[PDB]
């Protein structure tokens, strides 16, 4: 339980080293690309739901 | 055998022999989500009342539901089905057998879980309906399911960017961010017309009325700014992991002279943990509920849950599930403790699992070299697995420690959309936006 | 097996979609 644990840490923390961090400008550019599909989504959802409301409301 | 007379009875996407540049792509996803959120707001004709408390509340997230309208059954046929016929499986023409099987089973468990649902006793009373008005919901579900097939087989053949799941899943958690970022709606308790949108509160309290910062912010009956903040946070820290990535310089032996990049990420199973643990426990809660609800007093019934929205208040249910807020973390801090190492156990251990079913594993992965031809850069290709030995069972086993690690961070900092949601919509839209750039880099 | 396309996909939604609308506005007028 205590040997397996601490080889477990050590790999990922050497991993975690080994890895490629994003940049600046890739960090940029997955955040820009991540808010584009959740505004894209999101609003699309809201509008959608906003326009039924009162539909909802006049038919029922 | 038999099945294929009824495989050909149900229609299928034109696969499209040119394969459909990005945009082209984006614009038709962009159309299938549109109806998909479209048809989750129209309401079922014959329910009778909708007061009721609602069964499975805990599905309404993974599975892309909403009760009471058309998609009502979400993705739930789709997963069932998919899963079925992997598991018969395990134990051109064949392709388009699978998929009539597909649709087959598809319908049938559209079918099955219809009947569940005006069974339950939700809609209202399902004998004073009558056949007519049950039969019409029947026919409605089983049509909505047939159109969450045929969305999801045309996003699969290729107008689509990925998959319906994914797609459907991520646009329901946007939409509720969105929503509770932005909504219109308002709620009146005698301090005041206060709207329930997060964003929409500080322009009306400001505008209305410092106290309004301190009302907007720390307000705990509607969303918050506070709570807007953390899913920021949330996404920004989730979007910076997921960009981590391993790059083993591959050469090919086969072509003399091919060199890439094989990258193996952090979030090996990308967001697999999340969605097997969070299956696990919402299926949990709608079983511990209905057990509850009809054999109450049973000791094996009150181990897996006590319920009190119904939340968890002892049992099984209770220590896998998040605390309400900060003072429930103060008042047990060890269920605090348990559900943190739940979590993160659970999630590491159904990543390693999965990289060991799906074939993903180091063996699967250096046959796969085997088969291409590609070797690490200065590694030899003897030592081809093992390099994959020591990078990918750590890969996958810390990714899915962090991804749980920062569905507990969500969870605790009061995130809207959730630990789980919020990382589901990063890792879709993620899934998404590495398209994109695969797309790109081909071109 | 009939194939569609996704245009033909999108109409049967929205016609879908009418359909559970013009349910709704007869119960609706015959209420
Ligand atoms: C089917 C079901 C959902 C249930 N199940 O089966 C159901 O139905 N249930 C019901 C039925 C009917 C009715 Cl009516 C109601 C309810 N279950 C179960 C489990 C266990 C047991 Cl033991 C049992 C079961 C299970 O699993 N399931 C599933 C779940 O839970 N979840 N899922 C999720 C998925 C996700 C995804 C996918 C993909 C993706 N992406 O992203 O790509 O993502």
């Amino acid at each position: 339980f205590v040997e397996p644990s601490r080889q477990f840490v050590k790999d990922s923390i050497r991993l975690v080293k080994r890895c490629t961090k994003p940049d600046r400008k890739e960090f940029q550019k997955i955040a820009m690309a991540t808010a584009i599909g959740f505004a894209i989504m999101g609003f699309i959802g809201f509008f959608v739901k906003l326009i039924h409301i009162p539909i909802n409301n006049i038919i029922v | 055998e038999v099945i294929k007379p009824f495989c050909v009875i149900l229609p299928e996407i034109q696969k499209p022999e040119r394969k459909i540049q990005f945009k082209e792509k984006v614009l038709w996803t962009a159309i299938t989500l549109f109806i998909f959120l479209v048809c989750c707001q129209i309401p079922l004709f014959g329910i009778m009342s909708s007061d009721s408390a609602d069964p499975f509340y805990w599905m309404r997230v993974i599975l892309a539901s909403n009760r009471g309208t058309l998609m009502e059954l979400g993705i739930s046929p789709i997963v069932t089905s998919g899963l079925i016929m992997q598991l018969l499986a395990g134990a051109p023409k064949d392709r388009a057998l699978f998929n009539g099987a597909q649709k087959l089973f598809g319908m049938i468990i559209t079918i099955g879980q219809s009947i569940v649902y005006v069974m339950t006793g939700m809609y209202g009373d399902p004998s004073e309906m009558g056949a007519g008005i049950c039969l019409l919901i029947t026919i409605q579900l089983f049509v909505a399911g047939l159109i969450v097939l045929l969305l999801d087989e045309l996003l699969q053949k290729g107008y689509g960017l990925g998959s319906g799941i994914s797609l459907f899943i991520a646009t329901n958690i946007c939409e509720t961010i969105v929503w509770k970022a932005f909504s219109p709606t308002t709620v009146n308790t005698g301090r005041g017309m206060e709207f329930e949108g997060a964003i929409i509160a500080l322009f009306h309290l400001l505008a209305t009325r410092v106290r309004a910062l301190r009302e907007a912010f720390y307000r705990q009956n509607l969303p918050n700014l506070m709570n807007l903040i953390a899913t920021i946070f949330v996404f920004a820290v989730v979007i910076y992991f997921q960009g981590f990535r391993y790059e083993l310089p591959i050469r090919s032996t086969k072509v003399r002279g091919q060199i890439g990049i094989y990258p193996i990420k952090l979030f090996y199973t990308s967001n697999i943990p999340i969605i097997l643990q969070s299956a696990l426990v919402s299926n949990l809660y709608v079983i511990s509920q209905m057990l509850s609800a009809r054999f109450s007093g049973n000791l094996l019934v009150s181990l897996l849950g006590t319920w009190s929205r119904a939340y968890p208040v002892g049992g099984l249910c209770y220590y896998l599930s998040p605390p309400e807020s900060f003072g429930s973390v103060l008042e047990d801090p060890v269920h605090a403790v348990v559900y943190i190492v739940f979590m993160l156990g659970s999630c590491a251990f159904f990543s390693k699992t999965w990289i060991e079913v799906s074939g993903s594993s180091p063996r699967d992965i250096a046959k796969q070299f085997k088969d291409q031809g590609m070797v690490i850069n200065g590694k030899r290709e003897t030592s081809i697995y093992r390099e994959l030995k020591k990078i990918i069972p750590t890969a996958a086993a810390f990714g899915g420690l962090c991804i749980g690690a920062l569905s507990v961070l969500a969870d605790f900092l009061g995130a809207i959309g959730s630990g789980t949601g919020i990382l589901l919509a990063v890792t879709i839209i993620y899934q998404y936006f590495e398209i994109f750039v695969k797309e790109q880099s081909e071109v | 097996g009939l194939k569609v396309g996704p245009v033909p996909v999108l109409v049967m939604s929205l016609l879908f979609i009418a359909s559970v609308f013009m349910l709704h506005i007869w119960g609706k007028y015959t209420r």
